[PDB]
Protein backbone atom coordinates (compact mmCIF):
# COMPACT_ATOMS: atom_id res chain seq x y z
CA UNK A 1 0.00 0.00 0.00
CA UNK A 2 2.79 2.37 -1.02
CA UNK A 3 1.99 6.07 -0.63
CA UNK A 4 3.94 8.68 -2.61
CA UNK A 5 3.36 12.34 -1.73
CA UNK A 6 4.61 15.12 -3.99
CA UNK A 7 5.10 18.53 -2.37
CA UNK A 8 6.27 21.89 -3.65
CA UNK A 9 5.15 25.21 -5.18
CA UNK A 10 1.99 25.18 -7.30
CA UNK A 11 3.12 28.32 -9.13
CA UNK A 12 6.58 29.26 -10.42
CA UNK A 13 7.71 32.27 -12.46
CA UNK A 14 9.45 31.84 -15.83
CA UNK A 15 13.21 31.16 -15.59
CA UNK A 16 12.94 30.27 -11.90
CA UNK A 17 14.07 26.95 -10.44
CA UNK A 18 11.31 24.44 -9.72
CA UNK A 19 12.03 22.21 -6.73
CA UNK A 20 9.72 19.36 -5.65
CA UNK A 21 9.96 16.79 -2.86
CA UNK A 22 8.66 13.22 -2.72
CA UNK A 23 7.99 11.77 0.72
CA UNK A 24 7.32 8.03 0.81
CA UNK A 25 5.33 5.68 3.04
CA UNK A 26 4.77 1.93 3.23
CA UNK A 27 8.40 1.14 2.38
CA UNK A 28 12.00 2.19 2.98
CA UNK A 29 13.47 4.48 0.34
CA UNK A 30 16.74 2.54 0.43
CA UNK A 31 15.15 -0.46 -1.32
CA UNK A 32 13.56 1.35 -4.26
CA UNK A 33 14.60 3.46 -7.21
CA UNK A 34 12.40 6.54 -7.06
CA UNK A 35 11.79 8.76 -10.07
CA UNK A 36 9.69 11.47 -11.67
CA UNK A 37 7.20 11.51 -14.54
CA UNK A 38 5.32 14.59 -15.74
CA UNK A 39 2.31 15.23 -17.94
CA UNK A 40 1.72 18.63 -19.47
CA UNK A 41 -2.03 19.38 -19.82
CA UNK A 42 -3.49 17.29 -22.64
CA UNK A 43 -0.06 15.96 -23.63
CA UNK A 44 1.73 12.62 -23.32
CA UNK A 45 3.57 11.28 -20.29
CA UNK A 46 7.21 12.35 -20.16
CA UNK A 47 10.02 10.66 -18.25
CA UNK A 48 12.24 12.96 -16.17
CA UNK A 49 14.56 10.67 -14.25
CA UNK A 50 15.24 8.62 -11.15
CA UNK A 51 17.83 7.79 -8.50
CA UNK A 52 18.55 4.20 -7.48
CA UNK A 53 19.15 2.86 -3.99
CA UNK A 54 22.89 3.20 -4.61
CA UNK A 55 22.60 6.95 -5.16
CA UNK A 56 23.29 7.22 -8.89
CA UNK A 57 20.77 9.30 -10.86
CA UNK A 58 19.54 8.65 -14.39
CA UNK A 59 17.90 11.31 -16.54
CA UNK A 60 15.91 11.87 -19.72
CA UNK A 61 18.70 12.63 -22.22
CA UNK A 62 16.76 15.48 -23.84
CA UNK A 63 16.29 17.19 -20.48
CA UNK A 64 19.12 16.15 -18.16
CA UNK A 65 21.04 19.44 -18.40
CA UNK A 66 18.11 21.06 -16.57
CA UNK A 67 17.35 18.21 -14.16
CA UNK A 68 18.67 17.26 -10.73
CA UNK A 69 17.45 14.40 -8.54
CA UNK A 70 18.80 13.86 -5.02
CA UNK A 71 17.88 11.46 -2.22
CA UNK A 72 17.85 11.28 1.58
CA UNK A 73 17.36 7.74 2.86
CA UNK A 74 17.14 8.69 6.54
CA UNK A 75 14.39 11.26 5.98
CA UNK A 76 12.87 9.18 3.17
CA UNK A 77 12.88 12.02 0.64
CA UNK A 78 13.63 12.37 -3.07
CA UNK A 79 14.00 15.76 -4.72
CA UNK A 80 13.40 17.02 -8.22
CA UNK A 81 14.98 20.25 -9.39
CA UNK A 82 14.17 21.80 -12.77
CA UNK A 83 16.11 24.94 -13.67
CA UNK A 84 15.09 27.81 -15.95
CA UNK A 85 11.47 26.73 -16.29
CA UNK A 86 9.28 27.94 -19.14
CA UNK A 87 5.57 27.76 -19.97
CA UNK A 88 6.17 24.31 -21.44
CA UNK A 89 7.21 23.02 -18.00
CA UNK A 90 3.68 23.50 -16.65
CA UNK A 91 2.45 20.00 -15.85
CA UNK A 92 1.32 17.49 -13.28
CA UNK A 93 4.47 16.08 -11.68
CA UNK A 94 4.28 12.45 -10.55
CA UNK A 95 6.61 10.83 -8.04
CA UNK A 96 7.14 7.15 -8.86
CA UNK A 97 8.98 3.99 -7.84
CA UNK A 98 10.73 2.33 -10.77
CA UNK A 99 12.19 -0.98 -11.92
CA UNK A 100 15.39 -0.67 -13.95
CA UNK A 101 17.64 -3.44 -15.24
CA UNK A 102 20.01 -4.06 -18.15
CA UNK A 103 20.03 -7.79 -18.90
CA UNK A 104 22.05 -9.47 -21.63
CA UNK A 105 19.74 -12.49 -21.62
CA UNK A 106 18.98 -15.29 -24.09
CA UNK A 107 16.22 -16.19 -26.52
CA UNK A 108 17.85 -18.98 -28.50
CA UNK A 109 15.68 -19.82 -31.53
CA UNK A 110 13.82 -23.13 -31.23
CA UNK A 111 16.27 -24.80 -33.64
CA UNK A 112 19.34 -23.76 -31.63
CA UNK A 113 20.99 -24.89 -28.38
CA UNK A 114 22.90 -23.39 -25.44
CA UNK A 115 26.64 -23.14 -26.14
CA UNK A 116 29.64 -21.64 -24.32
CA UNK A 117 33.06 -20.51 -25.54
CA UNK A 118 35.06 -21.48 -28.60
CA UNK A 119 33.52 -19.40 -31.38
CA UNK A 120 32.03 -16.92 -28.90
CA UNK A 121 33.13 -14.81 -25.94
CA UNK A 122 30.96 -16.07 -23.10
CA UNK A 123 27.71 -17.92 -23.74
CA UNK A 124 25.79 -18.02 -27.02
CA UNK A 125 23.63 -20.26 -29.19
CA UNK A 126 24.73 -22.98 -31.62
CA UNK A 127 23.05 -24.52 -34.67
CA UNK A 128 20.87 -27.60 -34.25
CA UNK A 129 22.51 -29.37 -31.31
CA UNK A 130 26.09 -28.36 -32.14
CA UNK A 131 27.12 -31.97 -32.76
CA UNK A 132 26.53 -32.76 -29.10
CA UNK A 133 29.31 -30.37 -28.11
CA UNK A 134 29.25 -27.45 -25.66
CA UNK A 135 31.55 -24.88 -27.26
CA UNK A 136 30.08 -22.67 -29.98
CA UNK A 137 30.72 -23.57 -33.62
CA UNK A 138 30.81 -21.22 -36.62
CA UNK A 139 32.13 -23.64 -39.24
CA UNK A 140 29.74 -24.98 -41.91
CA UNK A 141 27.05 -26.20 -41.42
CA UNK A 142 27.04 -24.77 -37.87
CA UNK A 143 26.08 -21.15 -37.18
CA UNK A 144 26.72 -19.25 -33.95
CA UNK A 145 24.92 -16.20 -32.58
CA UNK A 146 27.09 -14.77 -29.82
CA UNK A 147 25.88 -12.78 -26.83
CA UNK A 148 28.63 -10.36 -27.84
CA UNK A 149 27.69 -7.06 -26.17
CA UNK A 150 24.97 -5.38 -28.28
CA UNK A 151 22.18 -7.86 -27.51
CA UNK A 152 21.31 -6.11 -24.24
CA UNK A 153 17.72 -5.81 -23.03
CA UNK A 154 16.92 -2.52 -21.31
CA UNK A 155 14.06 -3.19 -18.90
CA UNK A 156 11.91 -0.36 -17.54
CA UNK A 157 8.52 0.01 -15.88
CA UNK A 158 6.73 2.02 -13.19
CA UNK A 159 4.98 0.02 -10.45
CA UNK A 160 3.83 2.68 -7.95
CA UNK A 161 2.52 6.14 -8.83
CA UNK A 162 1.84 9.24 -6.75
CA UNK A 163 -1.33 11.31 -7.12
CA UNK A 164 0.70 14.06 -8.76
CA UNK A 165 1.22 17.76 -8.08
CA UNK A 166 0.01 20.31 -10.61
CA UNK A 167 2.63 22.99 -11.25
CA UNK A 168 1.94 26.13 -13.27
CA UNK A 169 4.70 28.22 -14.83
CA UNK A 170 3.39 31.77 -15.18
CA UNK A 171 4.28 35.40 -14.50
CA UNK A 172 0.82 35.89 -13.02
CA UNK A 173 0.41 36.16 -9.26
CA UNK A 174 -1.24 33.67 -6.91
CA UNK A 175 -4.81 34.82 -6.29
CA UNK A 176 -7.22 33.49 -3.67
CA UNK A 177 -10.76 32.77 -4.92
CA UNK A 178 -13.89 34.70 -4.10
CA UNK A 179 -16.58 32.21 -3.11
CA UNK A 180 -20.22 33.07 -3.78
CA UNK A 181 -23.29 31.04 -2.83
CA UNK A 182 -25.54 29.74 -5.60
CA UNK A 183 -29.26 29.41 -4.94
CA UNK A 184 -32.25 29.58 -7.28
CA UNK A 185 -34.64 32.52 -7.38
CA UNK A 186 -37.63 32.01 -5.09
CA UNK A 187 -40.00 30.06 -7.35
CA UNK A 188 -37.54 29.18 -10.10
CA UNK A 189 -36.92 25.48 -9.51
CA UNK A 190 -38.11 21.96 -10.30
CA UNK A 191 -38.47 20.52 -6.79
CA UNK A 192 -38.97 18.47 -4.62
CA UNK A 193 -35.19 18.36 -4.88
CA UNK A 194 -33.27 21.55 -4.14
CA UNK A 195 -30.10 22.34 -6.06
CA UNK A 196 -27.59 24.85 -4.73
CA UNK A 197 -23.89 25.46 -5.04
CA UNK A 198 -20.86 27.68 -4.81
CA UNK A 199 -19.17 29.85 -7.41
CA UNK A 200 -15.40 29.71 -6.89
CA UNK A 201 -14.43 32.87 -8.73
CA UNK A 202 -11.21 34.34 -10.07
CA UNK A 203 -8.29 32.33 -8.66
CA UNK A 204 -4.75 31.50 -9.76
CA UNK A 205 -3.33 28.84 -10.08
CA UNK A 206 -5.19 25.54 -10.22
CA UNK A 207 -6.31 23.50 -8.42
CA UNK A 208 -9.14 24.30 -6.05
CA UNK A 209 -10.83 21.49 -4.12
CA UNK A 210 -14.46 21.62 -3.02
CA UNK A 211 -16.32 19.57 -0.42
CA UNK A 212 -19.73 19.99 1.22
CA UNK A 213 -20.43 19.96 4.96
CA UNK A 214 -16.84 18.85 5.64
CA UNK A 215 -17.20 15.67 3.58
CA UNK A 216 -20.34 14.62 5.45
CA UNK A 217 -22.17 15.17 2.15
CA UNK A 218 -20.76 13.14 -0.75
CA UNK A 219 -23.89 12.02 -2.60
CA UNK A 220 -25.47 14.45 -5.05
CA UNK A 221 -22.28 16.51 -5.31
CA UNK A 222 -20.63 17.44 -8.58
CA UNK A 223 -17.69 19.84 -8.91
CA UNK A 224 -17.32 21.13 -12.47
CA UNK A 225 -14.03 21.64 -14.31
CA UNK A 226 -12.61 25.15 -14.15
CA UNK A 227 -12.94 27.71 -16.92
CA UNK A 228 -10.18 30.17 -17.79
CA UNK A 229 -11.65 33.65 -18.17
CA UNK A 230 -10.39 36.45 -20.43
CA UNK A 231 -9.07 38.11 -17.26
CA UNK A 232 -6.48 35.33 -17.01
CA UNK A 233 -8.07 33.95 -13.84
CA UNK A 234 -9.92 30.67 -13.27
CA UNK A 235 -13.45 30.04 -12.08
CA UNK A 236 -15.43 26.91 -11.30
CA UNK A 237 -18.69 25.92 -9.68
CA UNK A 238 -19.64 23.05 -7.39
CA UNK A 239 -23.23 21.91 -7.11
CA UNK A 240 -25.14 19.76 -4.64
CA UNK A 241 -28.64 18.33 -5.04
CA UNK A 242 -30.65 17.31 -1.97
CA UNK A 243 -34.15 15.92 -1.17
CA UNK A 244 -35.05 19.37 0.12
CA UNK A 245 -37.79 20.50 2.46
CA UNK A 246 -35.33 21.42 5.28
CA UNK A 247 -34.70 22.06 8.21
CA UNK A 248 -32.53 21.09 10.00
CA UNK A 249 -30.18 20.69 7.01
CA UNK A 250 -27.62 23.49 6.69
CA UNK A 251 -25.23 23.56 3.73
CA UNK A 252 -21.62 24.72 3.73
CA UNK A 253 -19.18 24.45 0.85
CA UNK A 254 -15.55 24.04 1.89
CA UNK A 255 -13.20 25.56 -0.68
CA UNK A 256 -9.47 24.95 -0.35
CA UNK A 257 -6.85 26.74 -2.44
CA UNK A 258 -3.48 25.31 -1.30
CA UNK A 259 -1.46 27.57 -3.61
CA UNK A 260 -2.55 30.61 -1.57
CA UNK A 261 -2.76 28.81 1.79
CA UNK A 262 -6.43 29.80 1.89
CA UNK A 263 -9.59 27.98 2.92
CA UNK A 264 -13.12 29.33 2.61
CA UNK A 265 -16.22 27.83 4.20
CA UNK A 266 -19.23 29.54 2.65
CA UNK A 267 -22.73 29.21 4.08
CA UNK A 268 -25.29 28.61 1.33
CA UNK A 269 -28.84 29.39 2.43
CA UNK A 270 -31.85 28.63 0.20
CA UNK A 271 -32.80 32.31 -0.13
CA UNK A 272 -36.10 32.76 1.77
CA UNK A 273 -38.40 35.24 0.01
CA UNK B 1 7.42 9.44 -28.78
CA UNK B 2 5.96 6.01 -29.52
CA UNK B 3 3.01 6.09 -31.92
CA UNK B 4 -0.45 5.34 -30.55
CA UNK B 5 -3.84 6.16 -32.08
CA UNK B 6 -5.19 9.36 -30.51
CA UNK B 7 -8.56 7.72 -29.93
CA UNK B 8 -10.33 4.38 -30.33
CA UNK B 9 -13.70 2.91 -29.41
CA UNK B 10 -15.51 -0.36 -28.78
CA UNK B 11 -18.95 -1.17 -27.40
CA UNK B 12 -19.68 -2.73 -24.00
CA UNK B 13 -18.78 -6.39 -23.48
CA UNK B 14 -16.63 -6.38 -26.61
CA UNK B 15 -12.87 -6.20 -27.04
CA UNK B 16 -10.58 -3.50 -28.43
CA UNK B 17 -6.88 -3.38 -29.27
CA UNK B 18 -4.55 -0.43 -28.75
CA UNK B 19 -1.33 -0.49 -30.76
CA UNK B 20 2.06 1.02 -29.92
CA UNK B 21 4.48 1.44 -32.82
CA UNK B 22 8.18 2.20 -32.39
CA UNK B 23 11.60 1.07 -33.59
CA UNK B 24 14.00 -1.79 -32.83
CA UNK B 25 15.71 0.58 -30.39
CA UNK B 26 12.69 0.79 -28.05
CA UNK B 27 9.71 -1.52 -28.69
CA UNK B 28 11.80 -4.06 -30.60
CA UNK B 29 14.28 -4.16 -27.73
CA UNK B 30 11.43 -6.12 -26.19
CA UNK B 31 10.36 -4.71 -22.82
CA UNK B 32 7.14 -2.76 -23.32
CA UNK B 33 4.90 -1.64 -20.44
CA UNK B 34 1.36 -0.23 -20.33
CA UNK B 35 -0.37 2.29 -18.06
CA UNK B 36 -3.93 3.43 -17.35
CA UNK B 37 -4.91 7.03 -16.54
CA UNK B 38 -8.44 7.66 -15.28
CA UNK B 39 -9.14 11.38 -14.68
CA UNK B 40 -9.14 12.38 -11.01
CA UNK B 41 -7.06 9.32 -10.15
CA UNK B 42 -3.42 8.26 -10.01
CA UNK B 43 -2.01 6.36 -13.02
CA UNK B 44 -2.17 2.55 -12.84
CA UNK B 45 0.44 0.09 -14.13
CA UNK B 46 -1.19 -2.67 -16.19
CA UNK B 47 1.53 -4.51 -18.09
CA UNK B 48 5.31 -4.82 -17.93
CA UNK B 49 7.78 -6.86 -19.96
CA UNK B 50 5.39 -7.01 -22.93
CA UNK B 51 3.11 -9.68 -21.45
CA UNK B 52 3.39 -9.76 -17.64
CA UNK B 53 0.47 -8.24 -15.73
CA UNK B 54 1.00 -6.00 -12.72
CA UNK B 55 -0.49 -7.05 -9.38
CA UNK B 56 -4.29 -6.86 -9.24
CA UNK B 57 -4.73 -6.66 -13.01
CA UNK B 58 -7.45 -8.96 -14.40
CA UNK B 59 -6.81 -11.30 -17.34
CA UNK B 60 -9.14 -9.28 -19.57
CA UNK B 61 -6.17 -6.91 -19.82
CA UNK B 62 -3.43 -8.50 -21.92
CA UNK B 63 -0.34 -7.34 -23.79
CA UNK B 64 1.69 -8.71 -26.68
CA UNK B 65 4.41 -7.68 -29.13
CA UNK B 66 5.25 -8.27 -32.79
CA UNK B 67 8.60 -6.80 -33.77
CA UNK B 68 8.40 -3.03 -33.33
CA UNK B 69 4.70 -2.98 -32.40
CA UNK B 70 3.14 -3.80 -29.04
CA UNK B 71 -0.59 -4.30 -28.50
CA UNK B 72 -2.78 -3.90 -25.42
CA UNK B 73 -6.07 -5.78 -25.72
CA UNK B 74 -8.99 -5.17 -23.37
CA UNK B 75 -11.80 -7.75 -23.38
CA UNK B 76 -15.25 -7.40 -21.81
CA UNK B 77 -15.27 -3.59 -21.94
CA UNK B 78 -16.93 -1.76 -19.05
CA UNK B 79 -17.64 1.95 -18.60
CA UNK B 80 -14.80 1.99 -16.05
CA UNK B 81 -12.34 1.22 -18.85
CA UNK B 82 -12.84 4.66 -20.41
CA UNK B 83 -9.48 6.33 -19.83
CA UNK B 84 -6.18 7.32 -21.43
CA UNK B 85 -3.76 4.47 -22.12
CA UNK B 86 0.01 4.83 -22.54
CA UNK B 87 2.68 2.39 -23.63
CA UNK B 88 6.33 2.80 -22.64
CA UNK B 89 9.74 1.38 -23.40
CA UNK B 90 13.36 1.98 -22.47
CA UNK B 91 15.76 2.94 -25.27
CA UNK B 92 19.54 2.50 -25.47
CA UNK B 93 19.45 2.58 -21.65
CA UNK B 94 17.17 1.62 -18.76
CA UNK B 95 17.16 5.22 -17.50
CA UNK B 96 15.85 6.48 -20.85
CA UNK B 97 12.12 5.70 -20.80
CA UNK B 98 10.01 6.71 -23.80
CA UNK B 99 6.22 6.94 -23.46
CA UNK B 100 3.66 6.64 -26.24
CA UNK B 101 1.56 9.52 -27.55
CA UNK B 102 -1.46 8.25 -25.61
CA UNK B 103 -4.80 6.71 -26.57
CA UNK B 104 -8.17 8.00 -25.37
CA UNK B 105 -10.48 4.99 -25.09
CA UNK B 106 -14.24 5.35 -25.50
CA UNK B 107 -16.80 2.72 -24.53
CA UNK B 108 -19.93 3.00 -26.67
CA UNK B 109 -23.35 1.39 -26.38
CA UNK B 110 -24.27 3.88 -23.67
CA UNK B 111 -27.92 4.99 -23.63
CA UNK B 112 -28.57 8.52 -24.94
CA UNK B 113 -29.56 10.94 -22.18
CA UNK B 114 -30.81 14.54 -22.18
CA UNK B 115 -29.15 17.22 -20.01
CA UNK B 116 -30.45 18.54 -16.72
CA UNK B 117 -30.14 22.33 -16.62
CA UNK B 118 -29.86 24.62 -13.60
CA UNK B 119 -29.49 28.37 -14.09
CA UNK B 120 -28.24 30.35 -11.09
CA UNK B 121 -28.62 34.13 -10.70
CA UNK B 122 -25.83 36.27 -9.24
CA UNK B 123 -25.42 36.19 -5.46
CA UNK B 124 -26.12 39.29 -3.39
CA UNK B 125 -22.47 39.24 -2.29
CA UNK B 126 -21.27 39.39 -5.89
CA UNK B 127 -23.78 42.11 -6.74
CA UNK B 128 -22.39 44.21 -3.88
CA UNK B 129 -19.07 44.14 -5.74
CA UNK B 130 -20.79 45.49 -8.87
CA UNK B 131 -20.32 42.15 -10.66
CA UNK B 132 -23.02 39.71 -11.79
CA UNK B 133 -22.18 36.19 -12.96
CA UNK B 134 -24.94 33.89 -14.21
CA UNK B 135 -24.06 30.20 -13.91
CA UNK B 136 -25.65 27.57 -16.13
CA UNK B 137 -24.81 24.07 -14.90
CA UNK B 138 -25.48 21.21 -17.31
CA UNK B 139 -25.41 17.57 -16.15
CA UNK B 140 -26.24 13.93 -16.90
CA UNK B 141 -26.27 14.03 -20.72
CA UNK B 142 -25.00 11.50 -23.25
CA UNK B 143 -23.29 11.72 -25.65
CA UNK B 144 -21.14 14.48 -24.16
CA UNK B 145 -21.72 17.32 -26.62
CA UNK B 146 -23.90 20.38 -26.02
CA UNK B 147 -24.14 23.85 -27.53
CA UNK B 148 -25.12 26.72 -25.25
CA UNK B 149 -26.87 29.94 -26.25
CA UNK B 150 -27.59 32.81 -23.85
CA UNK B 151 -30.50 35.25 -24.17
CA UNK B 152 -31.61 38.53 -22.60
CA UNK B 153 -35.30 39.39 -22.99
CA UNK B 154 -35.38 36.70 -25.68
CA UNK B 155 -32.55 38.32 -27.65
CA UNK B 156 -29.32 36.38 -28.27
CA UNK B 157 -26.09 37.32 -26.49
CA UNK B 158 -22.63 36.79 -27.98
CA UNK B 159 -20.49 38.87 -25.62
CA UNK B 160 -19.08 37.78 -22.23
CA UNK B 161 -19.90 34.06 -22.53
CA UNK B 162 -17.54 31.27 -21.49
CA UNK B 163 -18.45 27.59 -21.62
CA UNK B 164 -16.51 24.58 -20.35
CA UNK B 165 -16.22 21.44 -22.43
CA UNK B 166 -17.94 18.28 -21.25
CA UNK B 167 -16.31 15.92 -18.77
CA UNK B 168 -17.47 12.71 -17.12
CA UNK B 169 -19.02 12.50 -13.65
CA UNK B 170 -18.66 9.52 -11.31
CA UNK B 171 -22.13 8.44 -12.49
CA UNK B 172 -20.59 7.83 -15.95
CA UNK B 173 -22.55 10.52 -17.84
CA UNK B 174 -21.38 14.05 -18.74
CA UNK B 175 -21.48 17.51 -17.17
CA UNK B 176 -20.66 21.00 -18.42
CA UNK B 177 -20.95 24.61 -17.28
CA UNK B 178 -21.48 28.00 -18.93
CA UNK B 179 -20.90 31.49 -17.50
CA UNK B 180 -22.34 34.87 -18.49
CA UNK B 181 -20.24 37.66 -16.98
CA UNK B 182 -22.18 40.90 -16.45
CA UNK B 183 -21.90 44.04 -14.37
CA UNK B 184 -24.49 44.56 -11.63
CA UNK B 185 -26.14 47.34 -13.65
CA UNK B 186 -26.42 45.15 -16.76
CA UNK B 187 -28.11 42.42 -14.72
CA UNK B 188 -30.80 44.81 -13.48
CA UNK B 189 -31.43 46.41 -16.89
CA UNK B 190 -33.18 43.35 -18.36
CA UNK B 191 -36.49 41.59 -17.77
CA UNK B 192 -35.04 38.10 -18.11
CA UNK B 193 -31.93 36.08 -18.94
CA UNK B 194 -32.02 32.56 -20.41
CA UNK B 195 -29.64 29.60 -20.70
CA UNK B 196 -30.50 27.63 -23.85
CA UNK B 197 -28.87 24.18 -24.09
CA UNK B 198 -29.09 22.09 -27.27
CA UNK B 199 -28.36 18.36 -27.15
CA UNK B 200 -28.99 15.97 -30.07
CA UNK B 201 -31.18 18.49 -31.91
CA UNK B 202 -33.35 19.07 -28.83
CA UNK B 203 -33.13 22.16 -26.63
CA UNK B 204 -33.73 22.79 -22.93
CA UNK B 205 -34.07 26.40 -21.74
CA UNK B 206 -34.00 27.87 -18.23
CA UNK B 207 -34.88 31.48 -17.46
CA UNK B 208 -34.25 33.81 -14.52
CA UNK B 209 -35.92 37.16 -13.85
CA UNK B 210 -34.00 39.91 -11.98
CA UNK B 211 -37.36 41.30 -10.82
CA UNK B 212 -37.76 38.21 -8.63
CA UNK B 213 -34.21 37.78 -7.30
Amino acid sequence: QVQLRESGPSLVKPSQTLSLTCTASGFSLSDKAVGWVRQAPGKALEWLGSIDTGGTAGYNPGLKTRLSITKDNSKSQVSLTVSSVATEDSATYYCVTVYQKTTQKKNCPDDYTECYGGACDGTGCCSGSCGGASACRDWWPYRSICSSDNTYTYEFHVDAWGQGLLVTVSSASTTAPKVYPLSSCCGDKSSSTVTLGCLVSSYMPEPVTVTWNSGALKSGVHTFPAVLQSSGLYSLSSMVTVPGSTSGQTFTCNVAHPASSTKVDKAVEPKSC
Amino acid sequence: VLNQPSSVSGSLGQRVSITCSGSSSNVGNGYVSWYQLIPGSAPRTLIYGDTSRASGVPDRFSGSRSGNTATLTISSLQAEDEADYFCASAEDSSSNAVFGSGTTLTVLGQPKSPPSVTLFPPSTEELNGNKATLVCLISDFYPGSVTVVWKADGSTITRNVETTRASKQSNSKYAASSYLSLTSSDWKSKGSYSCEVTHEGSTVTKTVKPSEC
